[PDB]
């Protein structure tokens, strides 16, 4: 039953605070060093802190004086109390077991949790504007249509075509943060013999704001 | 801190091929106790990293013998004797000898496939967006390979990068190609001030740029 489960992630404004927890099971938690490792949106891995079995603590210089790690050996829980949060602290935080006990000549991350997402932003929940992307009709065997999901926050948004009945030929691009708000786009390619004849609709869902938009892609001249 | 440099950033392979990833540190990774804590991790999409090799050459439990680690001091190598489908992902080396422990930037092992030119589509701003005072011109560059591509927007023959949002998909598990979306956002005012909107892509598949244009006067 060796597993690590992180919780406590979410949205916080810069300067804010948050406490992450990592529940351990399947091993004698007390006999091992533990660590928090974060992965930025750019996928860069950065070690944050290590707390040895004996309690020796090592912090990344940038979090010193801002983060406090601690462990409860009775409940097998590792904590990370973050304060004075900055935008660059935005990342996926993983707890990891280090196969080390004080004085051991070996140490390495052998078990990792699934991670918990932390997002530091001043932005507030904002529903998306969904726009149909249709080719200028006055302008081939296949036609590409799309939908632009612009200016929303926070992630994520889900996009399907024809409520899922259209799965082939679809590309959904990863969201990109612009001026604190995300923008995403999706394209779908279908045989020219089916559109406009047959209807194509993009379904966009943004859970954060309970938004569900269905936008039909209709032909039109520019 | 100790800087871990991995090369290459992306490694295209075909299943069955042998693969080597290099990891070099800016300083010796040998610890005061004489051991070298150089570890390698593999991270697959949507998954947490998983240990493969620790302390330079020791394979972790359950890792297939196809993985080998070697090196000394400041130069290390991860070798995959035969690449299988399940080996695709991002590989990271890590030094845990000196505080702060640091990770290399990652090496993406990708599937090599034949070159493919992008299929480019350009979209004028929708009437609905114009109503709200905005104007986004969208360009999709789909199913191309390799991933290296440069897209430029030209408004009436003049380049414009400000207000452009670019996004790339990961390698398609179906045809191993990449796709890209490029959005140029202007104010309604600016948009109706110009006539030609051009999405220009430079890709190794052609000696001249792949150009898709939208001229308002021709609508
Ligand atoms: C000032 C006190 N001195 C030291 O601290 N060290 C000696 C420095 C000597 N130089 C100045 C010349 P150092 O080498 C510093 C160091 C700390 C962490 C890591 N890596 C990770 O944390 C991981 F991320 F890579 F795992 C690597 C190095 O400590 C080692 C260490 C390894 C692993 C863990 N752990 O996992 O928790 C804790 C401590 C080890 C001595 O060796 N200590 C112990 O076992 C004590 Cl008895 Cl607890």
């Amino acid at each position: 039953e060796v597993k690590l489960v992180e919780s406590g992630g979410g949205l916080v404004k810069p300067g804010g605070s948050l406490k992450l927890s990592c529940a351990a099971s399947g091993f004698t938690f007390s006999n091992y060093a533990m660590s928090w490792v974060r992965q930025t949106p750019e996928k860069r891995l950065e070690w944050v802190v290590s707390i040895s079995s004996g309690g020796s603590i090592y912090y990344l210089d940038s979090v010193k004086g801002r983060f406090t790690v601690s462990r409860d050996n009775a409940r097998n829980i590792l904590y990370l109390q973050m304060t004075s949060l900055r935008s660059e602290d935005t990342a996926m935080y993983f707890c990891a077991r280090v196969s080390h006990y004080d004085g051991s000549r070996d140490w390495y991350f052998d078990v990792w949790g699934a991670g918990t997402s932390v997002t530091v932003s001043s932005a507030k929940t904002t529903p998306p504007s969904v726009y149909p992307l249709a080719p200028g009709s006055a302008a081939n065997s296949m036609v590409t249509l799309g939908c632009l999901v612009k200016g929303y926050f926070p992630e994520p948004v889900t996009v399907t075509w024809n409520s899922g009945s259209l799965s082939s030929g679809v590309h959904t691009f990863p969201a990109v943060l612009q001026s604190d708000l995300y923008t995403l786009s999706s394209s779908v390619t279908v045989p020219s013999s089916t559109w406009p004849s047959e209807t194509v609709t993009c379904n966009v869902a943004h859970p954060a704001s309970s938004t569900k938009v269905d936008k039909k892609i209709v032909p039109r001249d520019c | 801190d100790v800087l871990m440099t991995q090369t290459p950033l992306s490694l295209p392979v075909s299943l069955g091929d042998q693969a080597s990833i290099s990891c070099r540190s800016s300083q010796t990774i040998v610890h005061s106790n004489g051991d070298t804590y150089l570890d390698w991790f593999l991270q697959k999409p949507g998954q947490s990293p998983k240990l493969l090799i620790y302390k330079v050459s020791n394979r972790f439990s359950g890792v297939p013998d196809r993985f080998s680690g070697s090196g000394s001091g400041t130069d290390f190598t991860l070798k995959i004797s035969r690449v299988e489908a399940e080996d695709l992902g991002v590989y990271y080396c890590f030094q845990g000898s000196h505080v702060p422990p640091t990770f290399g930037g990652g090496t993406k092992l990708e599937i090599k496939r034949a070159d493919a030119a992008p299929t480019v589509s350009i979209f004028p701003p929708s009437s609905e967006q114009l109503t709200s005072g905005g104007a986004s011109v969208v360009c999709f560059l789909n199913n191309f390979y390799p991933k290296d591509i440069n897209v430029k927007w030209k408004i009436d023959g003049s380049e414009r990068q400000n207000g452009v949002l670019n996004s790339w998909t990961d390698q398609d598990s179906k045809d191993s190609t990449y796709s890209m979306s490029s959005t140029l956002t202007l104010t309604k005012d600016e948009y109706e001030r110009h006539n030609s909107y051009t999405c220009e892509a430079t890709h190794k598949t052609s000696t001249s740029p792949i150009v898709k244009s939208f001229n308002r006067n021709e609508c």
